[PDB]
């Protein structure tokens, strides 16, 4: 859904 | 020879956690290798963490087990701000290597790396700064994108000491954060691309010798899109006068041209670029072609689509082609789920070559074709097997698993699954299909790619990411056996 | 042929297209490989040379003082990466290097200046602004989202989704690729099927009309139509449930998308373009007057908006009645075919020019001599076609002033509570029985303005100007008798203020003429433009960016600066507000103009240095809304005396909560309740290179850049559907000539036409229809009673000196 910049 | 050699995975390192204490904290967010040293000299990139810039030289070894990776410099940013952005400049005075580092304060930090110095800070801008490039025909000249929405141009040349911002990209072609900024080779165009999803063309002035009270103001963009991807854009590039980019959710680089754009043509003035007069125009061009059966002719053409699986909803996420003459253009990324991939742009063309060559040949011949390893002539296999049959020279890097053989055991064509497999990697014929990974290598650990490097000759390709952690990929090695 | 047989022959042509596109994508490839470029600005020297490796050794001591990071390596061989073994650790020394220079105060976007107001168009959010990361399935993910769906609810709710965008933009994109196939594909065909006769078939068939006429009435219906069985073929090949119908590629084709009393009739329908875009204000035909739709439909605030040409023209007509030969061969030599373009020229000028200066000589110079117009215009032979009202209690239009209970019997000083209409265009008098939106629309009567056709002999509501007349300063904020043009708070008007003299000094070519403005009107302070000096800095209020320092000494009751921005609805206010917002984490630059109406300044990219103005309760400059020749703008005037260096503060008001530092329909917002850098303990800005300021050097004063604004102006005029080449090239040259004039009242539209007659003289002269397109401009001028005889008298010398020199 939502974007993500830091690693998981 | 070794011409289409692709990298192996030779040397990776960790360096120690440094922000744990101010999501797994810690990344290399960029690499890149110093572009201004003598022909042959050892290649020596930056790697960027959120707090340091580690200087290596990376050196041809003939022993497998030693560590062609040495570290000849290690500074630390005693501020108190996280950076992620990085390119290469030189003193207009000495000559001496300087490699500019910037973050989420917002200024353009510049070391002179072989003294462990501060050269000089870049201020000005009013956010943090994603992304730092150096223009390819004035090493003095870096663009920086940032927070504020904007690309500051700067120029290290002695004129403009005093007052280093010699342009802005302002107006409105942004409205979000800018996560990426590109020149092109000619040093007059620049690309930016963020959060808003639009990517835009600017044409660059020529800069004054002397003193700029002002900086130059840019209002519009001489070309603007958010038309080629539906997400965020994160990295953009000129490959060429062709562009490449990536956009968050959707595994894949697009590259595609805009329509009527060359730089053999004069570099358009500010006031030839257009204006948003429709809101409902989501691509505007100065460059746009007079003829087309649409009455608002096409102003930009996809043209291709690198696969790039499991990047999910990552994003700030960098490609990089190796581009010089004399060499094979190689593109080279790394996803959000530990695995490097690497396409030779020459193969396309052999490819492409060689199948028009084989669906030439079947329908001269009623599929009577004999298909031969480049590496025996063309003019000796036809004597072999006669005038009935048709000879159609294969590259060698071309491996097996236009109609297929009638049969498996057929001395005509290839299967249908050896086709499919080539056309996965090579065809590109289709603007909105997926382009396989010539070369996809797996990763030990959780890895996600930021950024990639290749030295100036070629024969290593080095990835950095999350964890602190550097790939260093080597082809054309002197290792023995 | 048959729907089978074409679309199995099309399947057949379709392979072309993936075959084409191969040959193009490998092309570029070649290409761009051949020509990459050689490295540059390479060094003589390794510049990395004598430096060697600072590794030290796991095993060894940590060295004492200097700060140590480690580094783990692992050596790769073979095919599939497989580490050669665990690796080793190093020790480095690090250099550390504290920054020098902390950064400029924060700002979102590039902060540009502007001369006056601009008008915006209404936007939507076309991305998804990402503010941080957000973990999935928590309460941050859940807040985000919430603020993206409300967002979204403001773009529904605004009048103008996701899974249908993607798609549509794969289908534009595949009607691209397809379209320059149709041509050669019906050739090859060779079908008795051409795009026309696909057209011709869409067009007949569902699904909008009126749309469906205007394509019928250009195409027609023209023996056996098998336009529908190509039309079906097309339809099973390439719309397959990257597909595209043959509808879709026909509605983007170039002969399709862009077809989506008798004297004075021809008159009306000449001059369209200039009575419908032509600013009363400014004179521009595009601006920033008027206003925009939900839609972003604009409705100029021109002739149209006060009932087009007839209504001004026949009261010019009655205001005439009741009150030098040429040098191109004069009617004086009295009595080549002429085209239909140019009887209307002379139809058009003779209307306008009405019962007066005669249309011969100004028609000789923008066609032929003065003789043959006078023949033609007699072989033609052309012809043209008070209710005493009781003075108001409250209002003395003969003496100029206010009186009574006047402050509750009108509005026209309460602009917070105006609500803008049209001027009045009524033909009896002025009141709520004869349906008069001034004397009605409003809670109570405000003022008949110079727009409103009716006359100051007439009207009881008629503005007619302030009494004001003194050898020393007048039109003062407290004066013998009060002026009322400060009393309806709004400025001098050049015209109707005669001897007090807003005449000059509304003039901005005067507004450094310090001897002038020390005697007359002070009340022209906006008009004037003469803004004191000013300095960005950073405040002294802790942690709040920017501030705006005076750079000279400013004494109470004099002009500061105007608040400047672009000119916003509530709605378009709270949409940009929202989208800059942040849900986890203030900045504002919003000014409420005119509350009731709804009309918001917005200077978050454009403005003036104002924008930067902190908020302090008891500040030292008050803002105030003034009335400016039919533009209501922002002023600030100083309340205290300010000394050079200080810095500047007003109280923003009761619509701006949380400003403690000292020393959907909710808006927040501002509202009303040798020149050297100045000596401060403050850094100084300079506000585009944003470099720091040393006090005692020449203070920055940067000349306004407004020709990316021009350009603007120009590109709106360009992508007109409804005006003709010939007329975007005249309206654009007049527009880009008189918009960097800023002008806003008819005073100075002579002077400015004269110039604009001389300077493009040759330019117009050159071209047929560029004296012809003027010619319209110079009549819907006249009709309005703008434009003097005597400068038409003037622009037929010029434009007759300009031919003759071209020979
Ligand atoms: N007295 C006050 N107390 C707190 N914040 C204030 C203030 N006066 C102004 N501000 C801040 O300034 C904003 C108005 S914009 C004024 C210029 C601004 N300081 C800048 O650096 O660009 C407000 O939204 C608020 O964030
Ligand atoms: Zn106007
Ligand atoms: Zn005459
Ligand atoms: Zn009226
Ligand atoms: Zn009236
Ligand atoms: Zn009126
Ligand atoms: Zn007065
Ligand atoms: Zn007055
Ligand atoms: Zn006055």
């Amino acid at each position: 859904k939502a974007a993500r910049k830091s690693a998981p | 020879s070794a011409e289409w050699e692709l990298p192996r995975l030779r040397t990776s390192f960790i360096f120690q956690d440094d922000y744990k204490y101010l999501q797994d904290l810690a990344e290399f967010f960029d690499v890149k290798f110093y572009p201004y040293s003598p022909p042959g000299a050892p290649p020596v990139f930056a790697a960027t963490s959120k707090k340091h810039a580690v200087i290596c030289r990376l050196t041809q070894t003939t022993d497998k087990d030693a560590n062609p990776c040495e570290i000849i410099q290690l500074i630390r940013d005693d501020g108190n701000e996280a950076n992620c952005a990085s390119c290469w400049s030189k003193d207009p005075i000495t000559d001496q290597p300087l490699l500019c580092i910037a973050g989420n304060e917002g200024n353009v930090k510049v070391y002179n790396v072989t003294e462990g110095k501060l050269y000089r800070t870049l201020v000005g801008h009013g956010g943090g700064i994603n992304d730092l490039a150096t223009s390819p025909a004035n090493p003095y000249i870096i663009a920086s994108a940032s927070d504020d929405t904007t690309i500051r141009i700067w120029s290290l040349a002695p004129e403009h000491e005093k007052q280093p911002c010699v342009c802005i990209l302002g107006g409105e072609g942004h409205s979000y954060d800018l996560l990426s900024v590109a020149f092109h080779d000619n040093g007059r165009y620049v690309l930016s691309a963020g959060h808003d999803q639009v990517i835009n063309l600017w044409a660059l002035p020529e800069f004054p010798n002397e003193h700029m009270e002002i900086p130059i103001v840019i209002y519009y963009p001489h070309f603007s899109s958010s038309e080629i991807h539906n997400n965020l854009v994160d990295c953009v590039a000129f490959y060429g006068d062709l562009i490449l980019s990536r956009a968050c959710h959707e595994d894949t680089i697009v590259l595609w041209r805009i329509e009527g754009f060359s730089s053999d043509d004069p570099i358009p003035g500010p006031l030839d670029a257009p204006t948003p007069t429709d809101m409902t125009k989501q691509t505007r061009s100065y460059f746009t072609p007079t003829v087309s059966p649409q009455s608002r002719p096409a102003m930009f053409t996809r043209l291709a689509q690198f696969h790039t699986p499991d990047c999910g909803v990552q994003f700030f996420m960098r490609f990089r082609m190796y581009h010089v003459p004399g060499k094979h253009p190689i593109l080279a990324f790394a996803n959000a789920k530990s695995k490097t991939f690497f396409w030779d742009l020459a193969r396309f063309g052999e490819y492409a070559r060689f199948m028009a060559d084989l669906k030439e040949a079947q329908q001269s011949y009623n599929g009577r074709v004999v298909v031969v390893d480049q590496g025996i002539s063309l003019a000796q296999a036809q004597q072999v097997h006669g005038p009935g049959v048709g000879v159609v020279m294969k590259p060698a890097w071309l491996v097996p698993k236009v109609s297929a053989s009638p049969d498996p055991d057929s001395p005509f064509g290839f299967s249908r699954e050896t086709l499919q497999a080539w056309a996965d990697m090579y065809d590109l014929s289709n603007p909105v299909g997926l382009i396989k990974a010539h070369r996809s290598l797996a990763i030990d650990g959780a890895f996600v790619g930021r950024q990639v490097g290749w030295s100036p000759e070629g024969e290593w390709c080095v990835v950095v990411g999350n964890g602190n952690r550097a790939l260093i990929y080597q082809r054309w090695g002197k290792e023995r056996g | 042929w048959t729907v089978d047989k074409i679309a199995s022959a099309l399947s057949v042509l379709a392979e072309e297209v993936p075959q084409n596109h191969s040959r193009l994508v490998n092309f570029l490839l070649e290409e761009t490989e051949k020509r990459a470029p050689q490295p540059r600005h390479l060094s003589k020297t390794d510049p990395f040379a004598h430096m060697k490796s600072k590794a030290i050794d796991a095993n060894r001591p940590r060295p004492e003082g200097v700060p140590t990071m480690d580094v783990k390596f692992k050596q790769h061989s073979g095919e599939y990466g497989k580490s050669r073994n665990s690796g080793r650790r190093f020790q480095y020394p690090v250099v550390c290097i504290k920054p020098d220079r902390e950064p400029v105060p924060p700002y979102r976007f590039h902060h540009a200046e502007i001369r006056k107001n601009i008008l915006a168009l209404n936007s939507q959010l076309n991305f998804v602004p990402h503010l941080r990361d957000v973990d999935p399935n928590s309460a941050e993910e859940q807040k985000y989202s919430a603020w993206l769906m409300d967002l979204e609810n403001l773009d529904s709710k605004s009048g103008f989704p996701r899974s249908q965008k993607i798609a549509k933009r794969a289908q534009a994109e595949y009607a691209a690729t397809l379209a320059p196939y149709l041509e050669p594909w019906l050739r090859k065909l060779n079908i008795e099927c051409t795009k026309s006769n696909l057209i011709r078939f869409m067009a007949s068939q569902p699904e909008t009309p009126q749309q469906k006429s205007n394509l019928l009435d250009t195409y027609s219906d023209d023996a056996v139509r098998n336009a529908s069985m190509f039309t079906e073929a097309w339809d099973r090949v390439f719309n397959d449930q990257r597909r595209v119908a043959l509808r879709d590629i026909l509605m983007l084709d170039k002969n399709v998308e862009p077809i989506f009393e008798a004297l004075m009739q021809k008159v009306i329908d000449a001059l369209g373009s200039y009575t419908t875009l032509g600013c009363l204000i400014c004179f521009s035909h595009d601006c920033e007057h008027g206003e925009i739709e939900r839609d972003n439909q604009k409705r100029c605030f021109s002739l149209e908006e006060i009932g087009g040409l007839m209504p001004s023209l026949r009261r010019k007509w009655a205001a005439q009645i009741e009150q030098p030969p040429c040098r191109n061969e004069c009617y004086i030599h009295g009595t080549p075919p002429w085209s239909e373009n140019e009887v209307g020229t002379l139809e058009w000028m003779f209307a306008t020019i009405g019962y007066s200066l005669r249309p011969e000589c100004f028609v000789g110079a923008i066609l032929r001599p003065c003789w043959d117009v006078h023949r033609k215009l007699q072989e033609l032979d052309l012809r043209l076609p008070i209710p005493k009202q009781k003075s108001l209690p409250w209002y003395d239009r003969r003496k100029k002033q206010l009186m009574s209970d006047w402050a509750d019997a009108t509005i026209t000083h309460e602009h917070a509570v105006r609500e803008l209409f049209a001027p009045c265009h009524h033909d009896g008098p002025c009141t709520a029985a004869n349906g008069c939106p001034c004397a009605s629309a409003g809670t109570h009567p405000v003022l008949c303005e110079r727009f409103c056709l009716c006359t100051a002999e007439e009207c009881p509501l008629k503005f007619t100007g302030c009494a004001c007349h003194s050898s020393g300063k007048t039109c003062l904020q407290r004066q013998g008798r009060p002026c009322i043009c400060v009393q309806l708070n709004r400025e001098c008007d050049p015209t109707l203020c005669k001897g007090c003299g807003a005449r000059e000094r509304a003039d901005p070519e005067n507004a450094y003429d310090e001897v002038l403005h020390s005697t007359g009107c002070q009340n022209v302070a906006l008009q004037r433009g003469a803004a004191k000096a000013v300095v960005l800095g950073k405040s002294q209020l802790e942690a709040c960016g920017y501030g705006l320092f005076a750079a000279e000494d400013i004494e109470e009751g004099e002009f500061v600066i105007e608040y400047t921005g672009e000119l916003i609805s509530h709605d378009e206010g709270v949409r940009r507000e929202h989208r800059r917002g942040d849900v986890f984490d203030k900045v504002s630059y919003l000014f409420t103009l005119l509350e009731q109406e709804g009309i918001w300044v917005d200077a978050a990219i454009y403005g003036n240095l104002s924008r930067y103005i902190n908020h302090a309760t008891d500040g030292n400059i008050m803002p105030k809304i003034m009335y400016v020749n039919h533009e209501w703008r922002i002023k600030f005037t100083a309340i205290k005396d300010i000394k050079a260096g200080e810095e500047l503060f007003f109280n923003y008001g009761d619509n701006f909560p949380n400003l403690t530092k000292k020393l959907e329909v909710m808006l927040p917002g501002r509202g009303v309740p040798p020149l050297l850098v100045p000596k401060t303990t403050q850094p100084l800005f300079d506000p585009l290179s944003k470099v720091q300021l040393l006090p005692g050097q020449p203070l920055p004063q940067h000349p306004i850049d407004d020709s990316w604004l021009l350009l603007k102006h120009r590109d709106n005029l360009q992508d007109f559907i409804d005006l003709r080449p010939e007329e975007k090239e005249f309206l654009q040259e007049w527009d880009a000539f008189i918009l960097r004039r800023h002008i806003s009242s008819e005073q100075y539209l002579p002077r400015y036409f004269l110039r604009f007659v001389r300077e493009k003289a040759d330019w117009l002269v050159s071209k047929r229809s560029r004296g012809e397109e003027f010619s319209k401009l110079v009549a819907t001028l006249l009709a309005r009673r703008v434009l003097p005889e005597r400068v038409v008298i003037e622009a037929t010398q010029v434009l007759n000196d300009a031919r003759g020199r071209l020979r």
